[PDB]
RNA sequence: GAGACCGAUAGCGCACAAGUAGAGUGAUCGAAAGAUGAAAAGCACUUUGAAAAGAGGGUUAAAUAGCACGUGAAAUUGUUGAAAGGGAAGCGCUUGUGACCAGACUUGCGCCCGGCGGAUCAUCCGGUGUUCUCACCGGUGCACUCCGCCGGGCUCAGGCCAG
RNA sequence: CGGGACCGAGGACCGCGCUCUGCAAGGAUGCUGGCGUAAUGGUCACCAGCGACCCGUCUUGAAACACGGACCAAGGAGUCAA
RNA sequence: CCCACCCAUACCCCGCCCUCAGGGUAGAAACGAUGCCCUGAGGAGUAGGCGGCCGUGGAGGUCAGUGACGAAGCCUAGGGC
């Protein structure tokens, strides 16, 4: 992997192969993402993903120890003066894209997801406008999403 | 007596880990050798070949030195030796030192059953 | 002063002449250690205040430290021997090591020890006979 | 036979360490953790009267 | 002393020693593998044959770029030979055998070879002279010979088990 | 495989004393039930510099004290995990309250012959538990031979 | 006179008829090699062999110590037993077959009855020691109270593989 | 609402809760059968399916070449002083 | 172009080992505190660096150590850690 891209996915902390992030749209991140589409599937999540993910395979980030979202006390003690006391609120945050995206998104742990039921297409390492899985593939990502959680 | 109750014992590998070429060799003892040649198949871990120990292969520890009673060995040389196994019969089990003569070996296992102390060789020398 | 119990921890913790070390359990033959293990509480020359439990011809016999008598080895030893029934001795030996408040923490051990020693002073019953089992050791 | 066999010691530790250990020698848990049966001693540090 | 076969009683046995005789041990190790488990008047006419080249030895073993012979094939072989040496080395000890058992009052008609056993025994160092100024060694391979002659001579079953083995015996 | 870029890293600081002194252990267990037990950072400042080396704890000397003695420090008790020693061209000890590692006989001999007090850190804990009003001193560190051959 | 030295391929080349045997014209070079057994008690006598020796039978505590001699490894060999083998064997994972084995288990504990043997049951008094309120010892129990033993019954916990 | 596989870590109570006499709520219990021994398990030998170059050493970037290795026992090579 | 299926030491869940990191543990009924308990992450490796353990000959102390009713050594398709 080239320097830059693997900068890129060092700091959107995916480091590792089924790893996922939520990410806010700006141009300062949709660049980003832009350049690391030879090595990344994304696109729109619903509110069925959302809260799949975040009630199946939710960890934050508490002293730096990857904790399962087991209890709302975790989330009042870790989110509690952003108004995040929940598991609703915080998947509210995260589908909303609330005033406190970042802390919410940086609470929660990257996403260590299985690899997709069904499989990937035939060539996986090509764009998906081409017959591949690479790229912005939209509202497609939430039958990944199922497959892969 | 019965030992204390414990989790199953787990050994990860019943297998020893022989020495690479002293099935060939009769001056390689089959104790495990490391290489250390830098071209050696074992060592840079080719597949079919003789595996490496490492620590991954570590036993649990709350069952590691038991017997497949439960049991610890403890090496006794004389009646005062295996009376300190007087509070621990439900863990550990007397195993009395091979230069033990046949009349010391009677009085220690006498001893042991007083105390309810397993041998693990009380037939021996009878 | 220049003295204590938890001094000669650190003098004695790593060798004595009490240490049995071997691959599965270190133990110590001191006379004052109730259990026979190797650790600050139960420790019974280094503490102070110890207990220790002996077989008798018939009971037990419990020996207890002096703190008065420290220097004087003769006399520095409250000893009991309970020859009596095992309830007796279990209440005289728990009071002993509970209610004034001398080592409250070996009550259990010190209790376990008397049984211990009341149960090895019963008859043995006569074992089973040896099976022989397989081909070779059958015939 | 030119090896090294001799080691100097300073005299200050000498005196030191002979002190520690003369004061280790009244203590009687030390004197039974050295293997000594002092047991049925009267009195440690055991001091006999010099007209015996 | 002890012999190899430890199984065999002396009561009703005779055996024979011959140790450091300067005989080949491959050619014994042959001869003593024909006449293995034999009567004892077999063993002693055969070994008369041979000396005779009336009947061989076949080579088994210690054969290696030897001749052929019409004689092997009562073994089953083409290589058989004659060793002379080891058959009257053989002989001296089955005589011997036979009057230890004359001896102790055994049946002289009635007995077989059990065991018979040849060993290296410690070898004769001699040199040879080569070209070049050169000595080599030249030498013997003797053999120990032993020999002994013998008269010749449902449970913890299941409750299902036991209730169709109780029908069946009942029908 | 995780890409791990960045390394975790393990410990650069002393967690226990390379000493085998039974009573720098003695010490080293009280202070460590103060530090876990207690707010003050003194106490885990003084554990740290009980588990510091010889060459760490460099000597302080009287007039050290003395000059650090000045401008409202008069009264409080110096605390110095180190080897306090004496000066001679200090002519005039003041009046002080010295806790030490140990001190030297001529430093105990004229601090006590000006009217101060000598302590050991076992007594400085028992007296001053969270370490109030102390003044914490260290001796120069870049003060010595392979330091100016560096 | 000694040693935190070496223990017969070591330690001096040499623990032995060792600066010997042996080699070289010579100057010189220069080894190998210790141990039966406490005591030879080192096998009488019989028998088979020309003999060496073999077998019986003694000697010894032991000949599984026979002047090849304490112990007696490995390479290599013989016999016996088991097995495999259509131009290599050897090794790793996992079954299977055959052969051979180590464990585990055998009953413990607690109640309810019945039958025995005894009173180191509770309280009180005195003495003694201690942790200064806890114990031991001596008198007191007079058998619905304690401690052992044996017959029955009940509960619980007990080994291996399984539904 | 069914059908199937693999797994049962912990070891008095505490907690978050719910459908609240209790519970599927901070990790398996209940019931039953056969056997109680080579039956399970283990070791060795061999067959079978799949897998698997002969070790150092040297060279350069790496292979190849080259060099050493019939076998076994005992020695046998980063020490001491300033 | 489409549907289904096969399997890497890759990814997901669980167990166990080690390493690292973060916490708790005394008017001590109290601990091989050099221990124990709780939680999380990680695991290839030549040159090279560091730590811990195993083994051999000898020395001081100690185990009131073993032993002619058999020490050391040796053999072993016999077992345990």
């Amino acid at each position: 992997i080239p320097p830059k891209p693997r900068k890129i996915l060092q700091l959107l902390r995916l480091r590792q192969i089924n790893n996922g992030v939520f990410v806010k749209v700006t141009k300062a991140t949709a660049e980003m993402i832009k350049i690391v589409e030879p090595w990344v599937a994304y696109g729109y999540p619903n509110l069925k993903s959302v809260r799949e993910l975040i009630y199946k395979r939710g960890y934050g980030k508490v002293n730096g120890q990857r904790i399962p979202l087991t209890d709302n006390a975790i989330i009042e003690e870790n989110l509690g003066k952003y108004g995040i006391i929940c598991i609703e609120d915080l998947i509210h945050e995260i589908f909303t894209v609330g005033p406190n995206f970042k802390q919410a998104a940086n609470f929660l742990w990257p996403f260590k997801l299985s690899n997709p039921n069904g499989g990937f297409r035939p060539r996986k390492f090509k764009h998906f406008i081409e017959g591949g899985d690479l790229g912005n593939r939209e509202e497609h990502i939430n039958a990944l999403i199922r497959a892969m959680n | 007596v019965a030992a204390k109750k414990h989790v199953p014992i787990v050994k990860k590998r019943t297998k020893r880990f022989m020495r690479h070429q002293s099935d060939r060799f009769k001056c390689l003892d089959s104790a495990w050798r490391k290489p250390k040649g830098i071209d050696n198949r074992v060592r840079r871990r080719f597949k079919g070949n003789l595996a490496m120990p490492s620590i991954g292969y570590g036993s649990n520890k709350k069952t590691k030195h038991m017997m497949p009673s439960g049991h610890k060995a403890f090496l006794v040389h004389n009646v005062k030796d295996v009376e300190l196994l007087l509070m621990h019969n439900r863990t550990y089990a007397a195993e009395i030192a091979h230069n033990v003569s046949s009349r010391k070996r009677i009085d220690i296992i006498t001893r042991a059953k007083q105390l309810g102390v397993k041998v693990t060789n009380a037939k021996a020398k009878v | 002063s220049n003295v204590s119990a938890d001094l000669i921890w650190e003098v004695s913790r790593n060798y004595n002449s009490f240490l049995v070390k071997q691959r599965t359990g270190t133990f110590s033959r001191d006379a004052l250690n109730l259990t026979n293990q190797h650790s600050r509480k139960h420790a019974g020359f280094v503490n102070d205040k110890a207990l220790g439990i002996v077989p008798a011809e018939k009971g037990v016999k419990v020996i207890a430290k002096k703190v008065k008598a420290a220097n004087k080895p003769a006399s520095s030893l409250y000893t009991v021997t309970y020859k009596s029934t095992a309830r007796k001795a279990y209440k005289a030996i728990a009071s002993q090591a509970a209610k004034h408040g001398y080592r409250a923490d070996l009550r259990q051990a010190a209790v376990a020890r008397a049984s211990a020693i009341l149960r090895s002073q019963r008859p043995v019953k006569p074992e089973p006979p040896k099976k022989l089992r397989g081909a070779a050791a059958r015939r | 036979i030119w090896r090294k066999w001799h080691v100097k010691i300073n005299q200050g530790q000498k005196r030191f360490a002979t002190a520690s250990a003369l004061a280790a020698s009244a203590v009687a848990p030390l004197l039974m953790a050295r293997g000594h049966q002092v047991s049925t001693v009267p009195e440690v540090p055991l001091v006999v009267d010099s007209a015996a | 002393v002890r012999y190899a076969a430890t199984e065999i009683a002396p009561t009703k046995s005779a055996r024979a020693r011959g140790s450091y005789l300067r005989v080949s041990f491959k050619n014994t190790r042959e001869t003593a593998q024909a006449i293995n488990g034999w009567k004892l008047q077999r063993a002693l006419t055969f070994l008369q044959n041979v000396i005779d080249k009336k009947e061989a030895v076949p080579m088994r073993r210690y054969a290696g770029s030897t001749g052929r012979t019409a004689q092997g094939k009562q073994w089953g072989v083409s290589r058989a030979r004659w060793p002379v040496k080891s058959a009257q080395f053989l002989i001296g000890l089955l005589k011997n055998a036979e009057a230890n058992a004359d001896a102790k009052g055994l049946d002289t008609g009635n007995l077989i070879i059990k065991h018979i056993q040849v060993n290296q025994a410690p070898k004769q160092r001699r040199r040879t002279y080569r070209a070049h100024g050169r000595i080599n060694p030249y030498m013997s391979n003797p053999c120990h010979i032993e020999l002994i002659l013998t008269e010749a001579e449902e449970s913890h079953l299941s409750s299902r088990q036991r209730g169709v083995r109780i029908r069946r015996a009942l029908t | 495989g995780i890409d791990l870029r960045w390394k975790h890293v393990r410990s650069s600081h002393r967690k226990a004393p390379k000493s085998d002194n039974v009573y720098l252990k003695l010490l080293v267990k009280l202070y460590r039930f103060l530090a876990r037990r207690t707010e003050a950072p003194f106490n885990k400042v003084v554990l740290r510099r009980l588990f510091m080396s010889r060459i760490n704890r460099p000597p302080v000397s009287l007039s050290r004290i003395a000059r650090n003695l000045k401008n409202g420090n008069e009264k409080k008790t110096v605390v110095v995990v180190a080897t306090v020693t004496d000066d001679n061209r200090l002519l005039q000890v003041p009046k002080m309250e010295v806790a030490a590692l140990r001190f030297t006989a001529k430093a105990r001999a004229r601090i006590e012959a000006a009217g101060g007090r000598t302590l050991t850190l076992d007594q400085l804990a028992l007296e001053k538990p969270t370490g109030a009003n102390t003044l914490l001193l260290r001796g120069p560190k870049n003060a010595r031979e392979a330091v100016k051959h560096f």
